[PDB]
């Protein structure tokens, strides 16, 4: 009855933070759909993003598979790290990879306004 | 404010009666 | 073979009955429980009630038991047996 | 020219596919020496043991079933004669200056014993 | 070449600017 | 397999209430195949008395029957 | 707004679309093996063939024995290669091809037993020729079980499939129809024909497939094809354990829409039988009334068709919904009462001719659906 | 017409909740 694919069978137990105990809120139609075990087809699966843990329901974002093995799924909300422009050929960006703390440079631009980043950003707070 | 011949009738419950009342279901 | 697999929740019939009974059992022989029914008893023989008497009614339940327990309106109505069950767990506190 | 095949697999892809303190090395041994010497309780986790049982019976003949206290015999039994030839292992070990069992000290053991 | 690969420490108000600078030009140069 | 689950720390248990103070590493699989050959000694002994009975079963009386029979007696289990 | 929740119609035949069936079946097909151990049997296609006889079908149809195809006609899609290849290797000397063995993905997951080559001969002689009799006007409905191989690809064999025949007879339809629709009811998705026929709009792959980390992958809903065939390729992504009512509701419109739409000139059905609940290695639960409620809607349209069947790795399963869609190409329903057959023994306990559904959880909701086909109705608001 | 105008932003950061979905927001109306 259990299985990695988490559609054989009514787990409930997927809508329920481990370490918090709270609901998880799908993002999209801010609900929880978690059903009741007498009317199990009223629960929408849910699934978490691999890297900002936000709760997406399996039909909010068309999505059949729960993404068990292969790459890490990734949420519709996060920024992408490779994008294609028309020219009106192309134009291709891909962000910077990570680097460790001994060679990377964080730098604060002096020109606030129409400063031409890369599009490889940091955020700061805002005092 | 009488709400006289009543049809809707209240039950309040601890978790006892629910938990009874959903097998019950 | 009769139902076709359309009868696999009552595989267990004998179970749920008994937790059911368990659950009256727990339900007449426990403190802070068997009162709440009660006053049941008496909110549903004696009817012709306004709200003043549905809110004293609840706090009466209230009093029974702890202040951090949950409470349940399991409402009926007499035209069409709709038993609405809503969760008010630490909202008239 | 030799040659051999290792992957063993006509295609790739199988897969895709629809088919601090710290005692000196001796305190601590001596120690749970005496702790299982003064000890009487079973050593050879059981359900193994049993297991041993299974596969080794099924030889001489299928289901067979064994009572409870059947397997705990073959358990003491067993724990007993390893303790008897393990105490005289460590005789024919520091017989040759030594202290540390090694495989040739019990098949000499067996031998003298003469069990085998 | 370590700054080859700098990371701009941007702002939420400087993005903000930003954004509304540049829908701006392109709404009217349409336009 | 079943016989790799006579694991080492086990045969070290062994050891330990044996008086051993060093095991030799090449000790662990050898105490497995002369363990296997003597509990292959009993059981066999022990099934024949059982198929003597025309039981199915094994009983631990038959196990001491067996051992009893080997030579090395066993008390507390019968008989 | 665009799924809508409907109970299962019972199945009932139109008596004003009487179609003339031509029925391709080599009695050798059966007589071929897999292996030992492996879930692909051809002997499945004689059974349901041995059902074909013994319900009395043979009186409303043609049974014909389609002249196996030669090395030459096979590479109508394939390379020369790979059919010289399938030609050649035998299990006796499959060491002597060990890098074509894994360069055309022959010998695990698609064996290599020594009828390859007939057994791919009859399957793609079978398509064509039920595509030619199609193409002169012999017939308005031509049945092949013998083919299906519809996860073959140019240069490979997947998915125990070697030759795509089913590309084989949609190009023989392309030479006298412009428009050649192709519907996959399998389970798994139609990979081999979609990838034939993705550039092109002459050819419209529909698929009706389980998509998760499922055989073969491919077949994701944004998958619609490149070039001139753009919106030229629907994928339907489906979940576990779909029923008759919810396959009905998402099979109906889309190839309603497909039909008034693309307007094909003529259809390719693939019939894969493991679409259906019980299947060794399919995850739906489709009774043999809901696996063959598609062939009679596709019926229903009058499109010169080809019904062609797939997969099927339970060979009772398959025979009898294989039964009973031809049944049904005759415009007859088939009383749900085997006749003796000698492969009798197959269907017990009931030895009746119906399929039962599991019940498993119909995880597929209406609103993944609806969302589903809303994007798959707006694709093809480009294919006028 | 001025007040939603020079509101957007903050509203729209207390529709989005979490500021990790935020940072990416704002990485996204950056990067175009
Ligand atoms: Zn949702
Ligand atoms: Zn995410
Ligand atoms: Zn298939």
């Amino acid at each position: 009855g259990q299985s990695i694919t988490k559609l054989d069978s009514y787990n409930p137990d997927t809508h329920i933070d481990s370490n918090s105990g709270k609901f998880l809120i799908c993002y999209k139609c801010n609900q929880t759909r978690l059903g009741s075990w007498s009317h199990p087809e009223n629960s929408r699966l849910i699934m978490t993003c691999d890297y900002c843990q936000t709760p997406w329901h399996l039909d909010c974002v068309p999505r059949a598979s729960f993404k068990n093995l292969g790459s890490k799924w990734k949420c519709p909300l996060h920024s992408p790290t490779k994008v294609y422009k028309k020219i009106h050929n192309y134009k291709v960006w891909k962000k910077q990879r990570l680097i460790n703390k001994k060679n990377q440079l964080y730098y604060e631009p002096l020109q606030k306004i129409g400063y031409q980043n890369n599009g490889n950003i940091q955020i700061i707070p805002t005092t | 404010g009488i709400i006289q011949n009543r049809s809707i009738f209240n039950l309040f419950a601890n978790t006892n009666i629910y938990i009874f009342f959903r097998h019950w279901t | 073979q009769a139902y076709n697999n359309k009868a696999f929740k009552l595989y267990t019939i004998d179970k749920v009955t008994q937790s059911l009974v368990k659950h009256a059992h727990t339900l007449m022989t426990d403190a802070k429980t068997a009162e709440i029914m009660a006053l049941f008893v008496k909110d549903r023989n004696a009817s012709t009630t306004s709200a003043k008497d549905q809110i004293i009614y609840r706090l009466q339940v209230r009093s029974h038991m702890s202040n951090t327990e949950n409470m349940f309106r399991i409402e009926f109505d007499k035209r069409t047996l709709h038993v609405s069950i809503q969760y008010i767990a630490l909202d008239d506190l | 020219a030799r040659t051999k095949q290792t992957a063993r697999k006509s295609t790739g892809g199988k897969a895709p596919r629809k088919q601090p303190h710290r005692y000196r090395p001796g305190t601590v041994a001596l120690r749970e020496i005496r702790r299982y010497q003064k000890s009487t309780e079973l050593l050879i986790r059981k359900l193994p043991f049993q297991r041993l049982v299974r596969e080794i019976a099924q030889d001489f003949k299928t289901d067979l079933r064994f009572q409870s206290s059947a397997v705990m015999a073959l358990q003491e039994a067993s724990e007993a004669y390893l303790v008897a030839l393990f105490e005289d292992t460590n005789l024919a070990a520091i017989h040759a200056k030594r202290v540390t069992i090694m495989p040739k000290d019990i098949q000499l053991a067996r031998r003298i014993r003469g069990e085998r | 070449f370590n700054q080859d690969f700098k990371i701009t420490q941007i702002d939420e108000n400087s993005i903000k600017y930003d954004f509304f600078d540049k829908i701006y030009k392109s709404k009217m140069v349409q336009k | 397999d079943n016989i790799q689950g006579i694991t080492k720390p086990a045969i070290r248990r062994l050891a330990r209430r044996g008086g051993v103070k060093r095991i030799s590493g090449l000790i662990y699989e050898e105490t497995r195949g002369v363990l296997k050959v003597f509990l292959e000694n009993v059981i066999r002994d022990a099934v024949t008395y059982t198929e003597h009975a025309k039981r199915k079963t094994v009983t631990a009386m038959d196990v001491v029957y067996a051992l009893k029979r080997q030579g090395r007696t066993l008390y507390g289990f019968g008989g | 707004m665009v799924y809508e929740a409907t109970p299962f119609d019972p199945i009932t035949v139109k008596p004003s679309d009487k179609r003339r069936v031509a029925y391709f079946y080599d009695a050798d097909v059966g007589n071929y093996a897999y292996g030992a151990g492996h879930p692909m049997k051809p002997h499945r296609i004689r059974m349901a063939h041995s059902l074909i006889m013994n319900y009395g079908l043979y009186k409303k149809m043609e049974i014909y024995r389609a002249k196996p195809a030669t090395k030459q006609e096979m590479c109508q899609f394939h390379t020369d290669e790979y059919i010289d290849f399938l030609s050649r290797v035998t299990p006796d000397n499959l060491e002597m091809f060990k890098r074509e063995s894994v360069k055309f993905n022959v010998g695990d997951d698609c064996p290599v037993f020594d009828g390859l080559y007939e057994y791919c001969s009859i399957s793609g002689g079978g398509s064509m020729e039920g595509a030619a009799r199609l193409n002169r006007g012999k017939c308005d409905v031509a049945v092949n079980y013998a083919g299906g191989l519809h996860h073959a690809k140019k240069s490979e064999a997947s998915g125990f499939c070697y030759l795509n025949d089913i590309v084989l007879g949609i190009i023989e339809l392309l030479r006298y129809h412009p428009r050649v629709l192709y519907i996959d009811i399998d389970v798994h998705h139609g990979d081999g024909v979609e990838e034939a026929f993705y550039t092109t709009d002459r050819v419209m792959t529909c698929s009706f497939h389980k998509y998760g980390e499922f055989f073969p992958g491919t077949g994701e809903l944004r998958d619609i094809g490149v070039g001139a065939g753009k919106n030229y390729a629907v994928n339907v992504p489906l979940r576990d354990g779909i029923d008759d009512a919810t396959y009905r509701s998402v099979f109906e419109p889309v190839i309603k829409k497909i039909m008034e739409w693309y307007q094909p000139s003529a259809v390719v059905l693939q019939c894969g039988g493991d679409s259906l609940s019980g299947d060794r290695l399919g995850c739906f639960n489709l009774s043999m009334e809901g696996h063959a409620n598609c062939v009679n809607y596709v019926k229903s349209f009058g499109i010169p068709m080809m019904v062609v069947g797939g997969g099927g790795y339970t060979m009772r399963n398959v025979a009898r919904t294989w039964c009973f869609e031809t049944g049904l190409l005759n415009n007859v329903v088939l009383d749900k009462d085997l006749p003796y057959n000698e492969y009798y023994e197959y269907y017990g306990p009931d030895y009746k001719l119906s399929v039962r559904p599991s019940n498993m959880f119909n995880v597929n909701t209406p609103e993944y659906l609806d969302k589903v086909m809303t994007n798959i109705f707006a694709n093809l608001e480009n294919t006028k | 017409s001025l007040n939603e105008e020079v509101t957007f932003f903050e509203k729209a950061k207390r529709y989005i909740g979490n500021k990790h979905l935020y940072t990416e927001f704002l990485k996204i109306l950056n990067l175009y």
